[PDB]
């Protein structure tokens, strides 16, 4: 089947048109995104779709949340009824307490699985990426090329084919 | 009549107030992550007002426009231009394009990023001209196919580049480089060297290849673009000088200059080579020359050296880029020939007087690039009877082609005079293929910035004719493709002679 | 010297030899495939409309795969998750003007080589002669001067949406929006550096008119409304929308027209008004292309409207308070003016002018339910 | 098909052929032998002078002979017999703005573009909700409306100036002073048609301003200059001269720039001024030029300056006159004017302007002795 | 913000009102001497306001130059031509210079005779385009000179153009002939004879044969001049409507057109020929074609059959231009060159193609022409250290040259091909000379108009050298002729080469 559209995409679509409440709606983006997005996801199956199909389940999530919350929430509140700015808060002081840049990565990418607009404000979101993104790197780009390749290989858990 | 000597103001007389024009509030900060401090306080070298930019900028359209709409098109100077050369301007023009458009981009989140009026100005100034470099580009492409020899291509870039390669190692250097990063790091991938390494030279170069080839356009256009670079360098130099003084700059700059240097060379090291080199009728110069000049001595030396005041160094893989230089062009072009029908432009053998060029000025490349070429054209990949693609040869000669998971230039290791490293990783259930120990580097420290799925990936078990079809790589009959292994007039490919080839694209690293 | 092709007899003749017959394709319209706004595609779209490599993720990509760069922590280069609004394809919208760049620096050359002219006329023609000293020694230098600071503040209120926006059609125009704010506080500047040249003891410093600024009453609101327009808001479209279709419309419009450009004349000020008629100018191009926008586009998006028009009608009520409440600190200066200036029924009409201008054309298109009344009341509880 | 010889390589190979080394004269400056006015010889300069083919026998000629053809009795092609004037060289002038054909019309067509947009933002601001109707319907309708005939009556008086200028620096620059007394005229019209379309009932018929220009008290006596300046002056510089440094000097500014500049914006008019600037910048510029033609070149020649000055201090009394009795039926105007509008203090201020400038300017620099109380009185007397 | 639709006015709401603008006084005529009366209600075609009418030609403007400055300058293109074209652009562009310029005071006097106020708009914008048209032929001898192959001629023609008898006759058409006399004369000569019949077609045809010469300077000035042409045509066409429902036109129109038809022809038809056939190297179309075509056909056939409802006729003297047509052109040559040291530019004899071209095209030229021309060069016309000019032959063989007291136009009845006529006349102590029946009614009858001394008259006893040096004849070596017998870079001659001659003019009329 083809690249912009395929019996796989198709198959989501169809799955999303199902939910019908933003809680089930917000649920399967949250597992979408452990499932299929990251270098941590669980499986690779969805690589040449997921960008796509996260797209299509995030317009589900928008919309279905832009009618069940009032104004303020809308604002200030997580798809799932968490206070954005107490979720934000929180996760930057725990990027900050990280005490090396593989405990950081862990909170960024994890952050981006699960807040990802339009679960968390953007307005939130974005914030969190210009706090979270510096601390990352400033631990990341902290005397970069001093472990040896072989080092680093296993650092990062590669298994080296070659 | 009156009383009083006519006066007015100048650009000067107003900027001579504009750094006051930020205040002081809790929330006055840069929008995007950030190692590093840009001093407010920062000045810049152009004192210019929105005003005075539109003037300077009217008067080079004017000049422009002007040459192009009469005289040449009088000239019919769109036409009496080598086939070859039509073909290269297709990619010339909308690849730098798309650099063009994300500098637009890039130096709105510098602009961001600056603290001090001046140099946020200094940004904005080219965040304009960028869009002027946009429309100057698209106008390049739009003349050639209104005018043009080959209008298929130079019409749709902007949707028929998705099909091939070379346009995923574009979007690194000239895309995704330019844009996803701390703002510095996309600094030094745009300016200090992007721009200042190969831009600015390429830019003039692309003029000189141009006027050899026949091609007055390129010249009208590109020069009045090279006459902004001056100022976009200097925000480059800004950029360095406005984080000099802070702790971080010890820490982090010269990795950073040394990522993005790699960055950008690993690309434009083969490429603009291929482009030049095989891309001509006419040569101005070997690219091994030019390469040198270039970026060993006038950026590696010179440019560099003018800013170890701010404790800048020579980019530690210098030393690796010279190394890895002096074939990769040639290796390249083997690849991009081969996968010719992915191409939106028209490619060509060397003919007797280019290979008799290239061994003069490259000992060895006869007896390597010159015999498999032969081999290719005996096998008949230039004729559409012959069912020849020659990744075919690939297959038959165990010769599997990787693209970088990092920089996505194509490599052939087992074929390549040049580099002929291969690094394979396997990590949470996916397999990654690296050409060199920068990259590596790159996916190791940062594996969730480097995901792009590869032509190899997105293609597996597709036929090739069904790709090209579904991607619009055919001309206005509906049936001819655009792109072909020859530039002679007739005996045109046409998607069915590709069908009946039955080219079923695999993923290399499934051999593993 | 150097052998060009297109002259050159030896190169001319191998090239003229290389030459098919006739052209290889038929087709020389290059976006030929763009679906034009208009009866036939214009050169504006054709050299705008899908410059920006979006992959098909991003509504109305026609790339394919992600970026081949990413943030660290993985945030993608342009991506649907930098704002709240959501549409069937972003390269939807036009600029009714049909801007690229070459007509805007055309046209902002045309004004700037104009306005020296008129500032060489004006001041050979004595016209500063008739001008009452005290509304050009205190209410332009440090009051027109203070405003200044809020259209700079918009101009940078546009930084993020420069590097965000989600396509080439999008980003022209918003860059064109905040190079015209830019442009109006030099003007500002400008015309307080002419004064300083044909009027002895007028200071051009910015000190006076910044101090007035960030520690004045008049502007205290609206200072405080752009600081938050721009730093705290970090959805590109929130800001675009926010600052042209709200609070400019609003206190801008207010400022501009109904009180510069209203008041200015009756002391001996044509001066200011020169500027402002380029302000205003800029002000009603920049609405053609936020109404495309946010409204053709957007608000009107075939299967997005109910969804964004609750978004937008949401950012209207969030940034309506503050707006209000600048335009009631703005109230202030009325007091300040000289006794016979205007009055409160003058003062009211322009009010209403401001609001049913800013219904007709914004809040009614998004369907927010704004009280004129209540509006024009809330600000006039400010006037001393 | 067509082959040219700059791209056709048989072709290119012949004139290449032919071609010599280096070029045959080292001297590559068009207009070297002209005396340049400024620092070096100007594009201006070179383009300009000399084109007209006088013979020595008009001043500064340099050609010989007689004329091939003359008119019927005799009369030459161009001659000394069509002006009092003499000069040792009738090519000296130079418009210090340096203007030739282009850069003429690239200004004119900034003006034109900006107007455009202007009126565009004016209608789309609904700025005329403020305007006083009266001025509105009255003053700019039908006084503002009628001295479009007073522009265009000093626009035609260019006529015979164009056929019997003595060299081609003048020639241009009287054009380039009538082109811009047209455009006026046209600018006046052009408002009465924009607010035709906004303002509903608005005719913008010229009849009532016609009729106002041809039949009213206010504009009798500038009517009737205009006429004699016009059609009863049969010497190109006697006519140059009166209308600019004379007559529009004294009654075009002060109608000008002291009652409608000055006044339109106490009506809430801000559309007038818009183009009252454009006529105040081309008065200033054309002022330039007058100068050096009359006074510079002129009323300072080496060997004439004593008797040029005598005959232009012949004209200034000549038409001083009927311009003083211009600005007396004017004053009948300030009597039509809403109450509280202007006062005689205001009045009397503006006239001295006016004179004042004049003196300064023009007056002076022939030794004309005028009295600014006098002609300041003589004014006043028609007002009450 | 708003609350109305953008609105603006164009140039034709307000034109629609620019009739009325001119309003009723006794004297209100005008200040010209005319047999005729322009109606007071007559309409222009084009609906122009000074603000639309500055902004098409800025548009033309912008283009034009910017092709001159960026492409044209890029491409060497002022050098790049054939020599002898170089030169025949010196007097082409100089001498349609004094035309543009005398035509900007032929409208102003056009608007001065106009009654209506729309008439004299039409008018109006004339007088601005010649401005814009004296100012581009002068650009065109500017930019030849900035960056041409010889600058001498094209960098001083305004003062060197008075040395040579050609001057005299271009003054007549299109200077005196635009100006002097009634001024329905002066804009029959203008509009309904010089542009309509003789500069529109012309313009045209320069460019083709600047184009066929490696000229592209010219060819991107004069269509920016043609662009403006067709205003003025309208400008003559409506001076016939204006006056031709009065009973004067029915006793005047003919005769001043015939005059004027006459007066014009007499000068283009040998001059222009001489210009396209013997200043150029590659020909486009042999004169007697061009000649039928322009004069014949289009104009007297069409373009004056379309006057023919407002009593116009073909003029009387039609036939006997035609007469007098067919040599005029190489007769002419003949004496250019013979005097080429009066010149300012230099001359060439044909090449041995081009005699065979002129023979193939002009049956008998060869034995008359091409015959002298040989002998000329056997006599060492081209070498400095001949001590022979041509002008020496005529005197050798009794053949006296003579300019028409009427058109200046030089003639030689004795050698001619063409017309043989010579008239001479003794009048209250002087004497004149006429070449046709046209011209000696014209002096006749209106001795008055036609006292123009002539340069056998000026220079009589004056030796060569003398008025060469007096008059700046020179090179900036101070030596060197401006004019040369031959277009080669080397052994160009010297004022003192025409000193030794010693070449002392003769009035030819006191032989009588
Ligand atoms: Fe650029
Ligand atoms: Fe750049
Ligand atoms: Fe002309
Ligand atoms: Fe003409
Ligand atoms: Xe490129
Ligand atoms: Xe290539
Ligand atoms: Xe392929
Ligand atoms: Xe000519
Ligand atoms: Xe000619
Ligand atoms: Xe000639």
């Amino acid at each position: 089947l083809g690249i912009h559209s395929n019996d796989t995409r198709d198959a989501w679509v169809n799955k999303i048109a199902q939910l019908n409440t933003l809680e089930k709606a917000a649920e399967m983006l949250k597992q979408f995104r452990m499932d299929h997005t990251t270098p941590f996801r669980n499986s690779y199956e969805l690589d040449n779709d997921y960008l796509w199909i996260e797209a299509k389940l995030e317009e589900k999530v928008a919309v279905l949340k832009a009618r069940a919350f009032n104004e303020v929430d809308f604002r200030h509140k997580t798809a799932f009824g968490e206070d954005a700015k107490s979720v934000l808060d929180g996760t930057v002081a725990k990027m900050n307490a990280a005490k090396d840049k593989w405990e950081a990565e862990k909170i960024h990418i994890g952050f981006r699985q699960a807040y990802k607009p339009p679960i968390m404000p953007v307005n939130y979101f974005l914030d969190g990426e210009r706090q979270l993104g510096t601390r990352l790197m400033e631990l990341r780009n902290l005397n970069y090329y001093d472990t040896p390749l072989e080092e680093l290989r296993k650092q990062r858990g590669v298994r080296v084919v070659h | 009549a009156a009383n009083r000597a006519p006066t007015s103001v100048n650009a000067q007389e107003v900027h001579r107030w504009l750094q006051s024009f930020n205040w002081d509030f809790k929330n006055n900060r840069t929008k995007y992550a950030t190692k590093y401090k840009m001093a407010n306080e920062t000045k810049e070298q152009f004192k210019l007002i929105a005003k005075e930019y539109a003037r300077m900028e009217a008067v080079k359209d004017e000049r422009q426009f002007g040459s192009l709409q009469d005289a040449l098109t009088r000239l019919n100077a769109g036409v009496r231009v080598h086939p070859k050369w039509n073909e290269t301007m297709k990619v010339v023009s909308n690849f730098l394009e798309v650099g063009e458009y994300n500098a637009i981009a890039a130096t709105g989140m510098l602009w961001d990023s600056a603290q001090a009026a001046e140099q946020k100005n200094g940004y904005l100034a080219q965040v304009l001209d960028e869009i002027r470099h946009t429309h100057q580009c698209a106008y390049v492409n739009y003349y050639f196919a209104k005018n043009g020899q080959d209008p298929a291509g130079h019409n749709d870039a902007r949707r028929t580049r998705t099909i091939g390669p070379l346009w995923k190692g574009m979007k690194r250097v000239f895309s995704d480089g330019f844009i996803s990063g701390d703002a510095v790091e996309c600094s030094l991938n745009l300016q200090l060297v992007g721009e200042a390494c190969f831009t600015n030279p390429l830019i003039v170069a692309v003029t000189e290849w141009a006027a050899a080839n026949g091609d007055e356009i390129t010249p009208t256009v590109f020069l009045s673009i090279e006459t902004d670079e001056l100022r976009h360098m200097a925000n480059g130099y800004q950029t360095v000088v406005s984080i000099a003084n802070d702790p971080a700059s010890a820490k982090y700059l010269n990795t950073d200059l040394n990522n993005a240097f790699w960055t950008q060379q690993k690309y434009f090291t083969p490429v603009l080579g291929m482009l030049f080199e095989y891309g001509s009728k006419f040569k101005v110069e070997p690219w091994v020359k030019t390469w040198d000049r270039w970026v060993y001595e006038d950026w590696g030396g010179i440019w560099i050296g003018r800013l170890g005041k701010y404790g800048v160094e020579s980019p530690r893989s210098l030393k690796d880029a010279k190394q890895d230089a002096y074939w990769a062009h040639h290796d390249l072009y083997l690849l991009a020939y081969a996968l010719w029908p992915t191409g939106f432009f028209r490619l060509a053998l060397p003919d007797q007087e280019e290979m008799e060029w290239f061994e003069a000025n490259y000992p060895g490349w006869y007896d390597h690039y010159g015999k498999i070429y032969e081999e290719w054209r005996a096998r008949g990949c230039e004729d559409p009877s012959s069912g020849f693609i020659p990744l075919m040869w690939f297959i038959e000669n165990n010769h599997p082609i990787y693209i970088d998971r990092v920089s996505q230039v194509p490599f052939c290791p087992s074929l390549a005079k040049g580099a002929s490293t291969l690094r394979v990783h396997e990590y949470n259930g996916e397999m990654h293929t690296f050409s060199d120990q920068w990259g590596e580097r790159m996916w190791l420290a940062e594996p969730e910035r480097y995901e792009c799925q590869n032509i190899f990936e997105q293609y597996e078990g597709r036929e090739l004719s069904e790709v090209i079809a579904e991607l619009h790589g055919l001309r206005s009959d509906g049936k001819t493709l655009i792109a072909q292994p020859h530039v002679r007039g007739d005996k045109l490919w046409t998607l069915d002679d590709i069908k009946r080839l039955n080219c079923v694209f695999k993923n290399p690293v499934k051999a593993f | 010297e150097r052998r060009r092709g297109l002259t050159d007899p030896e190169m001319a003749a191998v090239i003229l030899k290389a030459l098919p017959e006739a052209p290889l394709d038929g087709n020389n319209k290059m976006g030929y495939f763009v679906t034009p706004r208009w009866k036939r595609l214009t050169e504006y779209e054709a050299l705008t409309v899908y410059a920006q490599p979006n992959a098909d993720w991003i509504a109305g990509g026609l790339d394919w795969g992600d970026w081949t760069q990413k943030f660290h922590g993985g945030r993608p280069s342009w991506g649907n998750e930098t704002t709240e609004l959501r549409t069937v394809d972003w390269f939807k919208h036009r600029d009714p003007l049909r801007r690229w760049h070459a007509p805007y620096v055309k046209d902002k050359a045309e004004e700037w080589r104009y306005t020296d002219r008129f500032l060489q006329g004006y001041s050979a023609d004595g016209q500063i002669r008739a001008m009452n000293p005290t509304w050009r020694d205190e209410f332009i230098n440090r009051y027109w001067g203070a405003f200044l600071f809020n259209e700079y503040g918009l101009f940078n209120a546009h930084s993020q949406g420069a590097r965000e926006a989600l396509s080439d059609v999008t980003r022209v125009s918003l860059a064109f929006w905040g190079f015209d704010k830019i442009d109006i506080a030099q003007m500002i500047q400008l015309e307080r550096g002419f004064l300083a040249k044909i009027v002895p003891g007028f200071d051009e410093s910015t000190a006076v008119p910044k101090a007035e600024w960030t520690n004045g009453e008049v502007y205290k609101s609206a200072r405080l409304a752009v600081e938050g327009l721009w730093q705290e808001v970090f959805d590109w479209n929130e800001s675009a929308f926010s600052v042209h279709a709200v609070y400019d419309a609003l206190f801008g419009q207010f400022v501009r027209r109904e009180f510069f450009q209203r008041l200015a004349p009756r002391f001996g000020d044509n001066l200011t008004p020169f500027f402002i008629n380029q302000a205003q100018t800029y002000f009603q191009i920049a609405k053609q292309g936020v109404q495309d926008l946010y409204y053709n586009c957007l608000g009107d998006d075939p299967e997005f409207s109910d969804y964004n028009r609750t978004v937008m009608r949401n950012w209207t009520g969030k940034w309506l308070e503050p707006t209000i409440a600048a335009l009631r600190d703005f109230m202030g200066l009325f007091a300040k003016l000289p006794a016979g200036t205007t009055d409160k029924e003058e003062i009211t009409a322009s009010l209403y002018r401001v609001v049913d201008d800013w219904i007709e054309d914004y809040a009614s298109r998004i369907d927010f339910k704004a009280d004129r009344d209540q509006i024009v009341k809330a600000v006039l509880a400010g006037l001393k």
